[PDB]
């Protein structure tokens, strides 16, 4: 159901990190350190894309 | 320009009235939404 | 130098670290939450839909857009439309923008970057959608297939973190003093051993440690204190301190005013 | 849907002040100031400072009911020394430490 802007926890934001993190997974093959490299310290801010579940991809395959 | 209902299938904006059928310009399939307001709508982000 | 004295530690764009020596707690923690809650941004507060074929709702996605950081360089000198003796709004008091997209080539993704602004800026920087991206376009809001049509129109105004959470600039604050426990104004769980069952902190390499021969300092009150600052982008970390120093102060001005209007 | 509205918790409606300060009969030279649209932020500031200036005799606060943002705040100081002032120049004095620490900052900064 997409990514939340923001995280519900701290505040920080989210937004930009999903296609960055969708690709240093098929290629880099990393989870921890990707995270890490892409800035998300703290499990708050963290928990929120790892528990992202992209319903919308589904959802777009409907018509209207 | 101007549009009322528009079909499930055939996509094409009718409009009619009672007795005309209610069907569509093409696909029988007698569904039809009733196509957004004019008048813009203002939401709260809450 | 004498009275109270600041001491930055390592400084970036999006954080900056620091410690706040000779002051009361009271005070830093009074700090804290001026920055965390009542610090004047600037976010999208009415959302005039005109045409949303997206798979989300109205409200959905209006509520997105209110969270996304926008400038904020010269929000100082701007009055809510409230206030402001316009019915309703104007360019003197609010910042329109628009968003039209449509689906044409049969997953198209929309990204902050495809937003204008339409509305006068009274000629100072502010009001724009801060991008910290490399290319140049944060925060995907979404995609869409075939036909599906799209047309927006945002307000912005200026609003704090009381009155919504999609206005704060804060986003986290770290906050620690005295890593060894020496004030003692915490009482430690354990096992068997608490200095080795309990992590030592990276701020506990600021300090010299306990060392016990020396008897229990009472008299000693809550001096220097470790934080950091955390930013979204929106305003320069310094004016997220500043301007917080100043509201406080503005605050603390009409409670001198006020004041006054008492006597 | 029964929840107020948020920003009720800083703007003063249709005539009604800030601050009230009442007199206190149980002993004297005492007084209790109610504030209106305010919280811990400025309440507990207020207390701190006030125990730095040994001439108050008392200084505490409270916050009558959660669901408002208001608190009351009651202090008592020695013989013929009125409050107000002792809470003017405190607060004057984080003016000035904050003045202080805006330039001290300033200077600190600009060694980057
Ligand atoms: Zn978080
Ligand atoms: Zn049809
Ligand atoms: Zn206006």
């Amino acid at each position: 159901m997409i990514i939340p802007v923001r995280c519900f926890s701290c505040g920080k934001v989210v937004g930009d990190k999903w296609d960055a993190y969708l690709r240093l997974l098929e290629e880099g093959k990393q989870e921890g350190d990707a995270l890490d490299e892409l800035k998300l310290k703290r499990y708050c801010c963290r928990r929120m894309v790892l528990t992202h579940v992209d319903l919308i991809e589904k959802f777009l395959r409907y018509n209207p | 320009y101007g549009v009322k209902y528009t079909c499930g299938a055939c996509a094409h904006n009718f409009s009619l009235n009672k007795s005309d059928p209610v069907r569509c310009k093409e696909c029988g399939h007698r569904v039809i939404y009733k196509a957004r307001t004019k008048r813009m709508s203002k939401f709260l982000t809450t | 130098s004498k009275e109270p004295k600041v001491n930055i530690i390592n400084a970036q764009d999006d954080e900056v670290e620091l410690m706040l020596s000779d002051v009361n707690l009271s005070l830093a923690n009074s700090l804290r939450r001026t920055m965390l809650a009542e610090v004047p941004t600037l976010a999208i507060d009415l959302v005039e839909i005109k045409m949303n074929t997206s798979v989300l709702a109205d409200e959905f996605i209006s509520h997105r857009l209110g969270l996304i950081p926008l400038v904020s360089e010269d929000v100082e000198e701007m009055k809510y439309s409230r206030d402001c003796t316009c019915e309703d709004y104007c360019d003197e008091c609010s910042v329109v923008l628009e968003l039209s997209a449509r689906h044409e080539g049969e997953t198209t993704d929309v990204y902050s970057s495809s937003l204008i602004k339409v509305s006068g800026p009274g000629n100072l920087n502010v009001g724009e959608p801060v991008r910290r991206d490399d290319y140049d376009q944060g925060i995907l809001l979404c995609k869409l297939r075939n036909h599906q049509e799209l047309n927006i129109r945002c307000i912005a105004k200026k609003g704090i973190a009381k009155e919504h959470a999609k206005w704060s600039p804060c986003s986290a604050i770290a906050f620690e003093y005295d890593p060894h426990n020496k004030l003692k104004h915490t009482d430690f769980w354990f096992e068997v051993d608490a200095k080795k069952e309990w992590p030592d902190s990276k701020y506990a390499t600021w300090e010299e440690p306990p060392k016990p021969g020396e008897v229990f300092d009472y008299k000693a009150k809550p001096n220097r204190f470790y934080m950091t600052v955390e930013t979204t982008g929106s305003l320069k970390a310094n004016q997220v301190f500043s301007r917080g120093i100043k509201t406080l102060q503005e605050k603390l001005a009409n409670v001198l005013f006020e004041l006054e209007n008492s006597r | 849907m029964n929840a107020p509205d948020r920003f009720e918790l800083f703007i003063l409606p249709d005539d009604v002040p800030k601050l009230k300060i009442t007199p206190d009969s149980r002993v004297p030279n005492c007084i209790i100031i109610k504030f209106e649209r305010e919280d811990h932020t400025l309440a507990n500031l207020l207390r701190e400072e006030l125990a730095l200036y040994p001439d108050v005799t008392f200084v505490a606060y409270k916050v009558e009911h959660p669901l408002f943002a208001n608190f009351v705040m009651r202090l008592q100081t020695e013989e013929g020394t009125r409050p107000k002032q002792a809470l003017e120049r405190a607060c004057a004095s984080i003016i000035n430490k904050l003045k202080t620490l805006d330039h001290k900052f300033n200077e600190e900064w600009n060694i980057k």
